[PDB]
């Protein structure tokens, strides 16, 4: 992990260095997109000038037979029309490779990404992962993607997807392999204009244990601040589209009795669902007072409004004036937040919002009963190990360039 | 298409079998339910089943006497009553749940407590 490290890319400054102790020295080249949210990740275009070059220490530069390395990433790839980019052609994203091309390269294709290592005679060997197009939703497309690659030289050389191993061949065939002395992140040949995000690039000189990928996968994004269905930060006072992710081919509609109502079936594009469809939220704080960022915390007090127009928001609220267990989700029209709170709350990238009254009893968390869109504390003791566990989890989708669907 | 039949006028401790014949979808994706409604009274809960685990739910006031009930097929509902009580003269409705949903079970439900409702069949408990 931190020990075996050699290369971190962190912000810092209005720029990005090593804080791996051997200072390398990171440059950016033309226009350079900085979430600000999480100034980390960073976006590289194909139609401007737009590349990230980090120039290696010399200890670091690889030129070994025998020695393990790996490394990490997550990778941003926008399918924008889900037709521009349906093109057979093999662009390159990452280019560690010298003049012979020898060394290593990440490069991508139509929803795959391929990596690449080759030696100095020219041996090659390449491992893939193709997701392919969104049947129903697809967890890879626009989405943060983690990417590691293990390489042991006297074994396999192995790819992993989100902690998950799906490509391993054997590199006992490679012999001296000198790298380039740069690491250039730049869109190359690629057919279309697009743009690619890249965050937490790391290089390790060992070969990563699984554990170990698994806390890089699961520490590397702040636990502590929610995400959103892309894989950002989730945000205060931005709308949001809702999905829940055990009906994921259903939306929410509002009613005319106020109620939200489930039953309505997405539509599809091919064989991908409408992301786009259904009521908008926005999350608000309770107690403001000019805290820090707008960014949605564990343990946040909130409140969830429902956008009717740009400018007129309506608190949602939990309806206690009946005599069954859950609570049914109605839209407060007076603007009365009915002495309720919400509580942020997450597992991994999936949201949970437990409704709450202000003298501190418990509504429930924010699930679904047959049609309607309810509060029930029953999600809180079956979390898991039910087939009805995840309909207290919960989907932000926002409205962006990189997914388009008219 | 919810349909159900075989209510009828039956004397105290008479014995009838509602059936209740389910289009568009199967028992394994939804849970089934029985509901009863007294002309002067609310919506009252009677019986549910679920397919996928043979677990059966009954209200305490009934219990022993009535027996849900699933087919192979999974589209038919059954529902036996024996030893009916004049308490029991009722509309009885056949409900369907996403079984995905809060499971949670209310003795005096709303519509919005079960997905699709059926059109009711009558039952009554008197002799003349």
């Amino acid at each position: 992990i931190k020990s075996s490290s050699v290369l971190n890319m962190r912000y810092k400054n209005d720029k990005y260095v090593d804080t791996s102790g051997y200072d390398s020295n990171i440059n950016i080249n033309g226009d350079v997109y900085k979430y600000p949210t999480n100034k980390n990740q960073f976006g590289i275009y194909n139609d401007k000038l737009s590349e990230v070059n980090i120039s290696q220490n010399d200890y670091i530069i690889y030129d070994n037979k025998y020695k393990n390395f790996s490394i990490s990433f997550w990778v941003r790839i926008p399918n924008y029309d889900n037709k521009i980019v349906n093109v057979n052609n093999e662009y390159t994203i990452i280019n560690c490779m010298r003049d012979n091309n020898s060394g290593w390269k990440v490069s991508l294709n139509h929803n795959e990404i391929i990596w690449t290592l080759q030696d100095n005679a020219g041996i090659n060997q390449k491992l893939a992962f193709n997701y392919g197009n969104a049947n129903g939703i697809s967890d890879y497309i626009n989405k943060w993607i983690f990417v590691t690659i293990t390489n042991d030289r006297l074994g396999d050389s192995k790819l992993y997807i989100n902690g998950n191993l799906i490509d391993q061949k054997s590199i006992l065939n490679l012999g001296n392999i000198h790298v380039s002395d740069n690491i250039l992140f730049k869109i190359v040949n690629c057919s279309y204009t697009r743009y690619i995000g890249i965050r937490y690039f790391n290089i390790f000189d060992k070969e990563l244990d699984e554990t170990e990928i698994q806390t890089l996968y699961s520490n590397e994004p702040n636990t502590n601040i929610l995400k959103d269905f892309w894989g950002n930060y989730l945000l205060y006072d931005k709308e949001y589209y809702l999905l829940n992710v055990l009906k994921p081919n259903n939306f929410i509609d509002r009613r005319k009795d106020s109620t939200l109502s489930i039953n309505n079936i997405r539509s599809t594009i091919l064989l991908a669902n409408r992301l786009y469809s259904g009521i908008k939220v926005k999350i608000q704080r309770v107690n403001n007072s000019s805290t820090n960022d707008n960014l949605v915390r564990k343990n946040d007090q909130v409140y969830i409004n429902f956008v009717a127009s740009k400018t007129h928001l309506f608190p949602l609220y939990a309806d206690t004036a009946t005599t069954n267990k859950e609570k049914t989700i109605k839209i407060s029209s007076s603007g009365n937040r009915f002495n309720q709170v919400v509580v942020m709350n997450s597992v991994g990238n999936n949201c949970t919002m437990n409704f709450k009254n202000n003298n501190g009893n418990n509504i429930g968390l924010l699930g679904f009963k047959a049609d309607t869109v309810v509060a029930s504390t029953w999600y809180y003791t079956h979390m898991r190990d039910h087939t009805n566990s995840n309909g207290c989890f919960w989907n932000f989708i926002s409205e962006e360039h990189g997914w388009q669907e008219k | 298409q919810l349909v159900e039949t075989g209510g009828g006028l039956v004397k105290p401790g008479g014995s009838l079998r509602l059936s209740c014949v389910v289009s568009g979808f199967t028992f394994d994706d939804y849970r089934m339910a029985w509901v009863r409604q007294a002309p002067g009274k609310e919506l009252e809960w009677v019986s549910s089943i679920d397919s996928w685990s043979i677990n059966t739910y009954y209200e305490d006031s009934v219990k022993g006497r009535f027996t849900i009930s699933t087919d192979n097929a999974k589209n038919t509902l059954y529902l036996q009553m024996s030893s009916l009580k004049p308490e029991d003269t009722a509309v009885y409705y056949c409900a369907a749940e996403d079984r995905l949903g809060v499971p949670t079970i209310n003795a005096h439900p709303s519509k919005y407590d079960y997905n699709y409702w059926g059109q009711g069949t009558q039952v009554t408990v008197s002799s003349e």
